[PDB]
């Protein structure tokens, strides 16, 4: 029959195998726990929740000394699978998750070698709580960790390992998520750039304790914005500098201040439409909300600008006199500093036509007024706007993730260079 | 049945469900899968999963289940727990929110010769790409790959039942049309064991998306708004209504914009082809009021500062109407307002002539671009 | 076989989980409870909730975990199961969700004394009721309140956890320095636990922890203050606009419309609760209604300066106050029947420009008195928000 | 109490993995009977269909039997049914993964081994939506209850039968019923189903299909979208009596109405089904009155430009002016030049009142062409809706009514 | 405690849960039910569903569970897990899309003369009517049967605790205020058995909504917007902005339909007041734009092309503006040079009495304008008096 069997039943059963005792000799030693990660696919990093939605295959690998046999003895029995129901599995929890899940998905059989090395490497699917740097959204790149500790154990009886592999000669510690590149698809706006993975220990802490010890796999993901850009971006822009040119209009023509109230109201539109894509955090205003912030309160000094020509383009001498100094220094510098371009009936009737001449005249000399003072907010607000737009993507733009995953560690955590 | 209780508890007496169900430890078990899509759910493009009711049919042998029939009075089959036999572990490598292995554990059937056959129901939501490229006259390729998640080759056996997933009892979608679907079995070896082949099988099905939907929603009322903002050039400029209506169009196109925001789906892999339109027809109106702004600043320009250029002069007034076929001390005072007047209307029909060239120039332009964009994937 | 083993055999040949260890009839447990906040995940006003990542932390003594560590070897403290121990339900009452116990139930530590330790962590959803008065420049006062759900007072006493330090007593919500997630719109300001037995029944121990959280209103602010007042300022500017131009009812109008929008943005994040108005909201209506009479004056004035000597006669008291009272105050001050048809056009538009300088007066008194009041009722309004801090003392 | 020697008996040698036959080839009636109590809502956007039921199964297990004199007159033994063998009849066609009900009642095992179970269950059924008529449309989806293990070799499902005629309908109770405020139940048929392509080996050869052939009240659609996007299209309307004078605002008037109608758009896009097999009645109308709207803001275009053409502009043939106004029955020398030039500004303007007279004929007519056109399509559109009505039989070829 | 362990394991040595606790199979169980309301959870108008946070508590006496207390050292009340005793399967007659019985499963307790007494808690989502017609002042009267599901009557005895529901530790919804609670118990016979009660008992409360919230977000705008329609007709048509002025406030109340939309519950049961009211704004402002198109078309009237009838004149020249007392109301080259003058001072005279004529068509549509402004701020509060005077009235 199979021999199987009475493998199992002499390990398990005859040999009284206890699950809920740790694996070892004397209380007093150490059971070390080898794990690693592997990120089948990245499923969502949701901002309006702060949550970071993964599948992960997550291997542990130990030493049960119960679980040990002469392979010879039992017909050369090499590897062995069991439930995780009937032998010890070390409880690793990731202890950030906003859901409460705090476990594997499937509990997969572990294989056990005749020496005790035991493997399992169940999946799971983890949705972790972590914070949005949302200072440079939508060109901004995330710091997401998952954090895994063991909290039915303290490091004086269980110590939490990074998983080593063999490379030609010696053994390499494996310090980052191990990603397969054939069966892994790219994530949509979101990109994985540096991905490491480390053991920490915190001294302030006692080792008696199941704060002592974790392992942290980090993802430093990068936002792709070709969306945003599509959508959000570059309207807006467009209709900023649409208002731009609400200067250039004539002020005869009845439509000065509508075109750029109505570019206002479009960018209310964009606001209403930025507001609900980004979580309610107050350490920093976002790059675009900040760009619209700026864009916005220029439209309206646009504007007041627009009300303020119209209202010096509509003053009258019978309601308004232009002083001396005014109407010299705007007509005398402006254009050349801005290279702008029975017979008592008949008596009557030609002084009402010179004073109606006179009064054209004035009312001339305030529309050049309007339309000077127009041509000099132009010039001091179109180039305002483009700079001002432009060095605000430009300086999201260039915003990168460092070169090296951590502040001062050089190693730049990587399959291609392991260490040691 | 009395029989049946007595066949049942002499099959599970000494049973273990956690011995691999073959009679020596070297020989593999071999397991035939088969899959029957009973319904298309749903298709999410921004997290790329699809979600699909299936029913999965694992069809194996286990020797240890055999039993004489004429023993029992006749009993050929029975029906046994998933729970009280050895059952492969059958895992969606493409999970994506959803359970990896198979949750529901029906009953299964048991034939006199060990034959188990177990039809198990499933729900997947399979992580596969979504290439948003020809949005919505997409076809998205989409797969799902099962396989033994603990055991390989030589301990257990992967086969297809059929080349074809079963799509018999298949509820139609109403927005996607499966085009092809197929089922591949793969050997994969490792340079660390290679004597030890890993077995999967991946189902594949052409989808191509029904377009009614995104077409009514998003491209007709794009259509309008392209179609509108030319046409604010046939407007005179003595109205004061072109800016307002050129503006106008532009808000009713953010509105719109805001529309297909909460419609289309927020990926960032590709622009979507509804996206791109979008974006000419964005550009389209900052172009169009662009040019109105000038053509209305040409029609109110004042001749006593403003010397008309010769050369505009001559070529808009003699080439251009040639080419078109619908359009054409108080004495000194009268006569100065009437030669100011004079050259104010020449300014005027130079500002209706580039009015009228630049409204043909923008409906040709709007008729290549809503064909160029389109035409491209609509040929099929 | 290890001795951990034999222990287990012989501490559980006759244990049972399911009664409380009394070592005499009519004895009380002393259970000690405390809390460590790992992450506060949200507080949810839509649905007066709060979601919080917590490690509870008990400590009770059962008198049949007892054991020599000299007759083993020197096995001072070991690891159980939960489900294999006796344990006081201490359950968070004031559940939102219909989750009361824990979620992961972590290994309980048991030392020879009895002295058994439990610290399982849980992400509870307690309701909160949201003094949404002064929203979103509101401190919240959310609570958790822990007590064993089927044993009364006569059965276990509740107490503070102690510190690391056994000598004292942590009267707090035990903050982890490090493996903590400062909550980006939420600042904890005060953190305190206090036992709060009510009167009319005796057998109500429990014990509370309060969480005073004050929130960082930057991106209400940044996304419906400022352009409020930017909406606010246009709708001052109404007034500075001459009537001639016809662009005041494109502005004003246009301006309301814009504020109909941000309440639109609004619309989904203010509670949906009746107890009093939110600071935010009563500051959107304030500007709607500023607007609305900015429309209403701007029709006003408009009318007033297409009146014509046809069509209206100025009457005496107009007459009398617009021209000679408002303008010292605002600072304005100003072949055979050709020639007799012009005289009669000429005092006709002489009358006709005092009425627009009437409208023109108005305009100018309506500007000042608008200007003034939206900046009395935009200061006095953040002064109120701004005063709003929670109180010094927690009044734990 | 006798009950408990009687349950210590009765299940004593009682597998639940174990089908009751009391010989080989023998198949067990099992009897079904919906009770819907809470029709709680038919999602279109998902296409799903929520409903709260009492679902009655009866068979018969010849196990769970006594001899009722032998104890203490019992005959009715309620057991949980966690204990007991069941027909494992599951809801086949759900949209999420919930088979089985959502309570397991007690059983009634009767004196001669009869069951009467009575399990409540909550169901999301599918439902594909027919849209070709939203929101004035009836929903025609059914409830599939099928056995998930055994086949029809094995069981046998059919319809109950309370006094000797089989209850084929779904038995909503008149007095402990609420309506769902969204919907009106006007069918509830039920019958056996075969598929007639599977042998009946397989467990999918037999099926119960409870239909709900239910109508959406229209009344909310009606009162927030349908009524205000009519009333604001309407509107369009009045842009030929607004006078062509550059203040007039036609054009204002026209595109803003078409700004209200993108809204409206945007109203409907949020709430109308994703299913693109047919566009629905009200996108239909939606479409429809933007294109109107498209075609009324041209015509406001071209009547300006006709209303605003100058001599020197636009010259004015005799053809035209004909057509348009044969078809609507429906110091001395200074002194000179003064008179020279009011005469040919009184010219100039007497020239632009003729065109002034078309831009006034052209609004009249298109006035009453687009009126036309517009009453037309609204009435129309939302006739079209209005007379769609379930049909008076459950199932068309059959004369049955299926009410009791 | 060594008693509690013996005293657990003698119990439960011989007990079938199964089994209905009772001497005589012939006798009936008469469980004694109380609810007590925590807090009203949710109330959900679209679907009717009412979500509350309940605690049951169940009383009965299971004769197989006595002891004496003297033979175990004294102990008169212990706690066991409700999964070792027979329990009454109480459902909720109307769920929907909640538990149908209680799925916590807590501990209960038991005194030494087998009474149970069992109070475990529960979120009950109950199917009520919701009758949304006086929106938002409405009045929801909301209903929760429990029922013993598979007993019944002689088998099953339900009993009410109390007249009415405990709401002593009751927390206040913020939205909802319990104006009255009870608890019936209904007999049901059926004619197939004459003699077999069935019984349930059904709690009902009537809820009355606080409409603060829904007053100030949406009534308060819809009557801003109702107030500035009527505003359009003193606005002059000689200014270009009245028909920018009418059809902005329709696409404000355009954007607010949304964030109507938004807020209130979308059903289909009844037309809610507030729908109501918001149709009649809108009608109310369709029908000012027809109103000032019409002033529109009748101020530009051409005087020429268009003769002024007798009875308009009759009626808007001094029968109604003599009416208004508060208004502003009025109540060869030689001869040829010769010729020129005279042919400009014909077309001056032609001139002045066209736009004679022009004013006269003025003055009519002024006076329109006036009248309608009149009636439609009359119309306008008369109602809004109308539709909201219905339940205020009632709720005084
Ligand atoms: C012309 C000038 C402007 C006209 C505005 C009035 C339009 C009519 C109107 O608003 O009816 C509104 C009511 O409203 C009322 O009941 C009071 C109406 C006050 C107007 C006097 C709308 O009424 P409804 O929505 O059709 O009510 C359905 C009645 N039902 C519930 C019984 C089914």
């Amino acid at each position: 029959v199979n021999e199987e069997e009475r493998l199992i039943n002499d390990l398990l059963i005859v040999n009284k195998y206890n699950k809920h005792v740790r694996p070892v000799k004397h209380n007093n030693e150490v059971v070390n726990i080898a794990l690693s990660l592997t990120l089948s696919n990245l499923i969502s990093l949701k901002e309006t929740d702060e949550t970071l939605t993964s599948n992960v295959w997550m291997d542990h690998a130990w030493y049960d000394h119960r679980l040990t046999w002469n392979a010879s003895e039992y017909s050369d029995i090499s590897i062995l699978r069991l439930p995780p129901e009937l032998v010890w599995i070390p409880d690793i929890v990731l202890q950030n998750n906003n859901d409460g899940q705090y476990h594997v998905a499937y509990f997969c059989n572990v294989l056990v070698r005749p020496n005790g090395y035991v493997t399992w490497l169940p999946p799971a699917i983890f949705r972790s709580s972590c914070p949005i740097n949302v200072l440079y959204f939508p060109f901004d790149w995330q710091n997401c960790s998952l954090k895994f500790t063991a909290l039915n154990y303290d490091a004086n009886e269980i110590t939490m390992d990074l998983m080593t592999d063999t490379i030609d000669g010696k053994d390499y510690p494996i310090e980052w998520i191990i990603i397969d590149p054939e069966a892994f698809t790219e994530n949509g706006e979101w990109e994985i750039i540096h991905k490491p993975a480390k053991k920490n220990i915190y001294p302030d802490k006692f080792p008696n304790g199941t704060n002592y010890q974790d392992v942290t796999f980090y993802l430093i993901i990068r936002r792709k914005p070709l969306f945003y850009v599509i959508n959000f971006i570059t309207p807006c822009v467009l209709i900023s500098f649409l208002a731009s040119l609400a200067f250039y209009l004539p002020a005869e023509s009845g439509e000065k201040m509508s075109t750029a109230i109505s570019v206002l109201l479009a960018q209310a539109v964009f606001l209403l439409l930025t507001s609900q894509r980004l979580p309610e955090t107050a350490l920093a205003v976002p790059l675009i909300g900040k760009y619209l912030m700026f864009i916005m309160s220029l439209v309206t000094g646009v504007i007041v600008n627009c009300g303020i020509v119209l209202n010096f383009h509509f003053r009258t001498p019978s309601t308004h006199v232009l002083s001396t100094r005014v109407k010299q220094i705007f007509l005398e510098k402006l254009p050349r500093i801005l290279h702008m371009s029975g017979i008592d009936s008949t008596n009557y009737i030609v002084k009402q036509i010179k004073e109606k001449n006179a009064y054209d005249e004035e009312v001339g000399n305030w529309n050049l007024v309007g339309q000077t003072i127009d041509r000099l907010s132009m010039f001091i607000i179109t180039p305002v706007m483009v700079l001002g737009t432009i060095f605000i993507f430009v300086m999201g733009n260039f915003n990168h993730p460092p070169a090296k995953p951590f502040e001062g560690d050089p190693f730049d955590y990587s399959s291609d260079h392991p260490r040691c | 049945s009395e029989h049946e209780t007595r066949l049942v508890a002499n099959l599970l007496e000494n049973y273990n469900k956690v011995i691999r169900p073959v009679e020596h430890h070297t020989h593999f078990v071999d397991i035939t899968v088969g899959l029957q899509l009973i319904q298309l759910i749903s298709v999410d493009e921004v997290n790329q999963i699809v979600e699909t009711n299936v029913r999965l049919r694992q069809q194996w042998i286990d020797v240890r289940l055999r039993w004489n029939p004429a023993d029992y009075g006749g009993i050929k089959k029975i029906r046994l727990p998933s729970d009280d036999v050895w059952l492969p572990d059958l895992v969606l490598y493409n999970n994506a929110d959803g359970d990896f292995a198979i949750v529901h554990m029906t009953k299964l059937l048991l034939d006199y010769t060990g034959k188990i056959m177990w039809t198990p129901p499933a729900i997947f939501k399979s992580y596969c790409e979504i290439i948003v490229t020809h949005f919505p006259f997409d076809q998205q390729n989409c797969t799902m790959k099962l396989g033994i998640w603990t055991y390989d080759g030589t301990k257990v056996s992967i086969s297809p039942e059929s080349d074809r997933p079963d799509l018999s009892t298949f509820m139609e979608s109403g927005e996607w049309v499966m085009k092809d679907y197929r089922g591949w079995k793969h050997w994969v070896y490792y340079t660390c064991c290679p004597d030890t082949p890993y077995l999967d099988i991946t189902y594949h099905f052409i989808m191509q998306r029904i377009p009614l939907y995104f077409v009514v929603n998003v491209i007709i009322p794009c259509l309008l708004f392209s179609f509108l903002t030319g046409l604010v050039f046939y407007l005179p400029t003595d109205s004061g209504e072109k800016m307002t209506l050129s503006i106008s169009v532009l808000l009713s196109l953010t509105v719109f914009l805001l529309v297909i925001v909460e419609l289309i789906p927020s990926t960032s892999s590709a622009v979507p082809l509804i996206g791109k339109y979008m974006l000419f027809t964005m550009i389209f109106v900052i172009s169009s009021i662009i040019i109105t702004v000038v053509v209305i600043n040409t029609h109110h320009r004042s001749p006593s500062t403003h010397t008309m250029p010769q050369w505009v002069r001559k070529i808009f007034i003699d080439t251009i109407p040639n080419v078109m076929f619908f359009s054409t001390y108080i004495a000194e005072h009268m006569k100065s307002d009437e030669e100011s007047s004079n050259a104010a209307e020449e300014w005027k029909y130079v500002a209706m002539v580039i009015d009228h060239i630049l409204l043909c120039v923008f409906m040709l332009i709007c008729i290549i671009g809503t064909v160029s964009v389109f035409a491209g994937r609509l040929i099929e | 076989s290890v001795m951990e083993d034999t222990l287990l055999s012989v501490l559980f040949e006759t244990y049972n989980p399911k009664v409380r260890p009394a070592q005499t009839v009519g004895d009380k447990v002393t259970v000690r409870v405390g809390l460590t906040l790992t992450n506060l995940l949200i507080l949810n006003e839509k649905i007066e909730e709060m979601t919080t990542n917590v490690f509870l932390n008990l400590a009770w003594t059962d008198y049949r975990l007892q054991w020599d560590p000299a007759a083993y070897e020197g096995i001072k403290d070991l690891r159980i199961p939960s489900s294999d121990v006796w344990q006081p339900d201490i359950v968070l009452m004031n559940n939102n969700d219909g989750s009361f116990e824990i979620t992961l139930h972590v290994n309980v530590l048991v030392q020879h004394t009895g002295a058994v330790s439990w610290q399982p962590s849980a992400i509870y959803r307690s309701s909160c009721t949201i003094k949404v008065m002064y929203f979103p420049f509101d401190w919240q006062n959310c609570t958790m309140v822990f007590k064993s759900y089927t044993y009364d007072t006569s059965e276990v006493t509740l107490q503070h956890a102690l510190d690391a330090k056994g000598e004292r007593e942590v009267k707090e919500i035990v903050i982890n320095k490090d493996a903590f997630t400062e909550n980006g719109q939420w600042s904890i300001e005060h953190k305190p636990s206090r036992k709060n037995w009510r009167s009319d029944d005796p057998s109500y121990e429990d014990v509370t922890f309060y969480l005073i959280i004050q929130r960082k209103p930057l991106f209400y602010i940044v996304y419906t203050i400022i352009p409020c007042i930017l909406i606010s300022i246009l709708a001052i500017l109404v007034f500075y606009l001459p009537p001639d131009a016809g662009e005041k009812m494109s502005l004003s109008i246009s301006a309301l419309l814009a504020v109909t929008v941000f309440l639109l943005l609004l619309a989904d994040k203010v509670p949906e609760t009746s107890l009093s108005v939110p600071i935010i909201i009563r500051y959107l209506m304030f500007i709607m209604i500023l607007v609305a009479f900015s429309v209403i004056l701007s029709v006003v004035v408009l009318n007033l300066h297409h009146r014509s000597p046809n069509t209206h006669t100025m009457p005496n008291w107009i007459r009398q106050i617009f021209i000679e009272t408002l303008p010292p105050f605002l600072w304005i001050q100003r072949i055979k029947y050709i020639a007799e048809q012009l005289e009669s056009a000429s005092e006709f538009d002489d009358l006709k420009k005092d009425w627009q300088y009437v409208a023109m007066v108005a305009d100018r008194l309506f500007l000042y008195v608008f200007f003034v009041i939206c900046s009395i009722g935009t200061f006095s309004i953040f002064l109120d928000a701004s005063h709003n801090v929670p109180p010094d003392n927690p009044f734990a | 109490n006798e009950e408990g020697r009687l349950i210590e008996k009765l299940l004593g040698d009682y597998d639940k993995r174990i089908i009751p036959a009391k010989t080989l080839d023998h198949i067990i009636d099992v009897t079904l009977k919906l009770t819907l109590t809470n029709l709680i809502s038919l999602n279109e956007k998902e296409e799903a269909l929520t409903t709260n039921v009492w679902i009655e199964i009866q068979w018969n297990d010849y196990r769970l039997s006594w001899n009722t004199s032998e104890y203490e007159g019992i005959d009715l033994v309620r057991i949980p049914s966690e204990l007991l063998w069941l027909p494992d009849v599951v809801l086949e066609n759900n949209v999420d993964g919930q088979f089985e009900v959502a309570y397991y009642a007690n059983v009634l095992v009767y004196n001669d081994g009869s069951m009467y179970w009575l399990p409540p269950a909550i169901y999301r059924s599918t439902c594909p939506i027919a849209v070709t008529y939203f929101p004035f449309d009836w929903q025609n989806c059914s409830l599939v209850f099928r056995s998930q293990t055994y086949n029809a070799h094995e069981v046998n499902l059919q319809l109950s039968a309370e006094e000797g005629e089989a209850v084929e309908w779904i038995h909503i109770d008149p007095e402990d019923f609420t309506e769902n405020g969204e919907w009106t139940i006007r069918h509830r048929p039920a019958k056996k189903n075969y598929n007639w392509q599977l042998t009946k080996d397989d467990t999918d050869f037999q099926e119960i299909i409870f239909f709900l052939i239910i109508q959406r009240k229209p009344l909310f659609y009606i009162i927030n979208i349908i009524a205000p996007c009519v009333l604001i299209s309407s509107l369009v309307v009045l842009v030929y009596f607004l006078p062509a004078q550059a203040g007039g605002q036609k054009c204002t008037l026209s595109i803003s109405v078409l700004l209200a109608q993108t809204i409206f758009l945007f109203l409907i896009a949020q709430k109308v089904p994703e299913t693109s097999l047919n566009v629905p009645l009200i996108g239909k109308y939606l479409i429809f009155v933007m294109f109107v709207s498209m075609l009324i803001v041209m015509n406001c275009v071209i009547v300006l430009n006709v209303s605003l053409r100058t001599p020197n502009t636009h010259s004015l043939s005799e053809k035209i002016k004909h057509l348009f106004l044969g078809f609507l029955p429906k110091c001395v020398e200074a002194c000179n030049f003064i008179a020279k030039s009011t005469k040919e500004q009184n010219d100039s303007g007497s020239e632009n009142e003729n065109w002034v007279l078309i831009g006034k004929v052209i609004d009249k007519a298109c006035f009453w062409i687009a009126l036309l056109l517009f009453s037309i399509g609204t009435l129309a559109i939302f006739l079209t809706g209005h007379f769609n009505q379930v049909p008076e039989f459950p199932f068309p070829g059959d004369p049955r009514k299926y009410v009791p």
